[PDB]
RNA sequence: UUGGCACCUCGAUGUCGGCUCAUCGCAUCCUGGGGCUGUAGUCGGUCCCAAGGGUUGGGCUGUUCGCCCAUUAAAGCGGUACGCGAGCUGGGUUCAGAACGUCGUGAGACAGUUCGGUCCCUAUCCGUCGUGGGCGUAGGAAAUUUGAGAGGAGCUGUCCUUAGUACGAGAGGACCGGGAUGGACAUACCUCUGGUGUACCAGUUGUCGUGCCAACGGCAUAGCUGGGUAGCUAUGUGUGGACGGGAUAAGUGCUGAAAGCAUCUAAGCAUGAAGCCCCCCUCAAGAUGAGAUUUCCCAACUUCGGUUAUAAGAUCCCUCAAAGAUGAUGAGGUUAAUAGGUUCGAGGUGGAAGCAUGGUGACAUGUGGAGCUGACGAAUACUAAUCGAUCGAAGACUUAAU
């Protein structure tokens, strides 16, 4: 559950380390988003270097959140941090080497380059 | 469960107490509706005596308190001794019941349903 | 917060219509032939 | 058409084929019997009237509804059927394929059916308004003497009045509700047991009727 | 009967094929997957951190660490998609449910065998 | 709106913002339907019909306003004492303190700033939201109902297909028709995920106690800590706004004269909107117009009922919860499973006490998924619903068919 003001941890070498989110894209009064949802976002910490640099404003689709989410068979993921990849507004990563599990949900939302890219989908 | 306008630590107190005193007495009066809740400790309490073992003694000492009773002769002995000796004895063949409830009118300075508790 | 006029009579004794106390629940005692509460001893004799 | 009377037992859940996660409502449908045939020419309508549960017989000196009185078991005795604890009556179903007398049983539903299910729903007594009514609540905070009370209940001078349908505090719940299409997973013929999907209005052991979506 | 209806209702999708285990074991699941190819198996290794009421409701959790990232996957003890659940070691708790694992990390989440 | 006037109010009609809760208008922000276009399509522009629903979260300011950041189908404009302080706040503003600039010889002043500065009230009436009693509804009752009326809902995105077939130098790129999924909202519910869970299980600190060891009890926020049943719950599970008819608005017409032509109109006949009526959900015969159906009860005195007391049925009183502020509602009162107890379980806790063994000892292992266990399931009259009382019909006239 990713709201207005949520830090998340950033899963990719894009450059950005934390971002906070600004808005859940999807409709009016939309408030929280989960896995398989994409956010806007502001970068508050990020590497020396990379493409995205502190201060940018930037799309990101939210990986493994720890709010977690429920499958159709009654079977719950849930994660230890909640975590978002920058999109390149084609829903494909900035990066190149997406770090750390990967929700399987992803995969409806045509992230199949996070998807492949990520070393164990779950 | 019944509050008994009272707190979780004095209900307890006030139930254990009023337990004891049934025991002690073999038949009470109070309130109806502090009889309702007393019926179920002091019968709980009569069924540890039927086992009797220690194990069930040891529990039943958490709830009694430690009252004296004077028998004839000058002979004394506790709550507890009472209840594992002479009660559970009393109630060998009864497989429940044990308690009574004989409701009486309201008493003067309320109008308090007052009700005998006695043994059975 | 204050009332802007008097109660009338009749307004007062309209509403304490309802202002009442029900005759007891009372049954004469088998035993003694006295009144008692039903369901409750007969204070009289003390029977059941 | 097809409609019955039952009573809600509880919660469970079922795994379906390709094994999903089927939260289902256990409902418990017995002794139903054609009452009355309720017909254009003699009451203005066509309905049938279904008896759910069995009372036990008439007794002298009964003190509950457990016993039928007189007028009951006279009114169960002209079909041939023990009086009934639940008596509805349904308009959906065609009234010719039914015969007074006859017993309305669990498999007239069909894995598979869309039904609509009305209950009384589950009582909550005096409630205030933002649980009744689903208010936001004052600042909890920050010098608020306000917290849980209904904002204004109207205007100024003009007006000077209350509007009727205010959404005041007051006795929620026990109201009756209908859940539309709602859909049969199975049904137990030797138990009288139709497992309806998702959740019905009502308490433990309450009353449910089911019939055919209107839809 | 009013009572076992539940239970009666229910009997026929309880799973008698499931070995027991108590929460503190580290078991693998093999869980159906079913892509958009074929149905795969894949397992999860991790060790049992709760389990829940009982009947087909009953549900159990096991916790693994992933790419050290801490992973919870919860089933219905009597899904139809877990293929196998093999015991693969026991373990030595002292609690019902193991909650306490969530704040530690490495040495200080182990546990003896037995 | 800024004003003008001085008509109500100075033996008081609290003035700005915000919060809570709305309600109405339409000069319509979106969505629905259209005409015209310098409308090729997607985009627009302007005007017409339409008030059913909808109409964002932040940064800065006391701010309304405004600018900005991100969204959105859209972020509409106004009235309701610039709606709402006996509903809330109190940042601005308008007492007493102090200070700056400025003016004054001064006391002091400024709608110039700046820091600080008591927001009272137990609801009589109408009104409103919920719940009872009385009488009526021409006998007295139990249940099932019709629906005159009334309320509620009414929103909308994206993707795929048609289809890149449709307009087309191109760039771009469908109308309609067909599917699939969301956002917000509303309802019901606790199987699942969680929250709580003060008479559930366990660990632990200090101190006092039950003589002592061991085991337990009190108190320290429930002493604290780790879990947690029922109930109650959302952030959790289902479902809903689906169709589809009738009449219309703007509009589009067909036939057709006034006016041997033309003409949607005069006569006449079509078609046409998220809007109107119905459809869907809920309430409802105090609907004094008091309705309907099925069933139950049915005498014996009268000295003429202005009649007892009883039937059918209720209740008092008592055991309770799926219900409840209290009435009420519903489950039951011995020809009985209503509550307690007892026994058997489910779930929870996680391995009791006592012994035995090992260790110097803290402890560990075994006996043994042990012991305990509010509310959930079942059985069982052991305890309490043991005696009894009260209320409750005999069916009015007229007329017509009979
Ligand atoms: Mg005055």
């Amino acid at each position: 559950m990713i709201q207005q003001e949520t830090r998340l941890k950033v899963a990719d070498n894009s450059g950005a380390r934390e971002v906070l989110t600004i808005k859940v894209l999807g409709g009016s009064g939309r408030k929280t988003a989960n896995i398989g949802d994409v956010i806007v976002c502001t970068v508050k910490n990020a590497t020396p270097g990379g493409v995205v640099k502190k201060g940018d404003v930037v799309k990101a689709v939210i990986v493994r959140t720890k709010s977690g989410v429920r499958r159709n068979d009654g079977s719950y993921i849930k994660f230890d941090e909640n975590a978002c990849v920058i999109i390149r507004d084609d829903k494909g990563p900035r990066g190149t080497r997406i770090f750390g599990p990967v929700a399987r949900e992803l995969r409806e939302g045509n992230f199949m380059k996070i998807v492949s890219l990520a070393p164990e989908v779950l | 469960y019944r509050k008994l306008g009272r707190t979780s630590d004095q209900r307890k107190a006030m139930l254990r107490d009023l337990a004891t005193s049934l025991i002690i007495s073999e038949r009470i009066e109070t309130t109806e509706a502090r009889a309702k809740e007393v019926r179920s400790v002091v019968e709980k309490l009569i069924t540890l005596g039927k086992k009797g073992d220690l194990a069930s003694r040891r529990n039943a000492a958490k709830t009694l308190r430690n009252v004296e009773i004077l028998n004839e002769d000058e002979t004394t002995q506790t709550a507890l001794q009472k209840l594992f000796g002479e009660i559970a004895e009393r109630y060998t063949e009864r497989q429940g019941g044990y308690t009574r409830i004989l409701k009486q009118g309201p008493r003067r300075g309320d109008g308090a349903e007052s009700v005998i508790i006695e043994l059975v | 917060a204050v009332p802007k006029r008097r109660t009338s009579k009749t307004r007062k004794n309209k509403r304490r219509t309802h202002f009442k106390i029900s005759v007891p629940g009372m049954t004469e005692c088998p035993n003694c032939g006295e009144y008692k509460l039903s369901h409750r001893v007969c204070k009289n004799c003390g029977s059941y | 058409t097809k409609g019955i009377l039952g009573r809600k037992i509880g919660m469970t859940q079922v795994f379906g084929e390709n094994g999903e996660l089927i939260p289902v409502t256990v409902v418990e449908a017995k002794e139903n019997v054609v009452l009355q045939k309720k017909t254009v020419e003699v009451d203005g309508y066509n309905a049938i009237q279904v008896g759910f549960e069995d009372k036990k017989a008439y007794k002298k000196d009964a003190k509950s509804n457990k016993y039928a009185n007189k007028p009951a078991e006279g009114h169960a005795k002209k079909a041939d059927a023990a009086p009934k604890r639940f008596i509805r009556e349904f308009r959906n179903v065609d009234v010719d394929a039914y015969e007074v007398g006859q017993e309305v049983s669990v498999d007239t539903f069909v894995a598979g059916d869309v039904i609509d299910v009305t209950g009384v729903s589950k009582g909550k007594g005096f409630q205030g308004a933002i649980k009744r009514h689903g208010q936001s609540r004052g600042p909890m905070s920050h010098g608020s003497h306000f917290h849980r009370a209904p904002g204004s209940v109207g205007m100024a001078s003009d007006a000077s009045r209350v509007f009727k349908g205010q959404k005041m505090p007051g006795r929620m719940g026990g109201n009756t509700v209908t859940v539309q299409n709602l859909e049969v997973v199975q049904v137990d013929t030797e138990n009288k047991v139709i497992l309806v999907k998702g959740n019905v209005p009502g308490p433990k052991k309450g009353l449910v009727e089911i019939r055919t979506s209107i839809k | 009967t009013n009572h076992k209806l539940i239970e009666a209702v229910t009997k026929s999708q309880l799973r008698t094929d499931l070995p027991s285990f108590r929460p503190g074991d580290t078991l693998r699941v093999h869980v159906r997957i079913i892509e958009g190819t074929r149905e795969r198996i894949q397992v999860f290794e991790g060790v049992v951190i709760k389990r829940r009421g009982g009947g087909v409701s009953e549900t159990f959790t096991v916790r693994k660490i992933s790419s050290g990232v801490g992973v919870e996957r919860t089933f219905p003890l009597h899904t139809p998609k877990i293929e196998k659940i093999e015991v693969k070691r026991r373990g030595k708790v002292r609690r019902a449910k193991l909650y306490y694992l969530r704040s530690l990390r490495g040495k200080a989440a182990r546990i003896q065998e037995i």
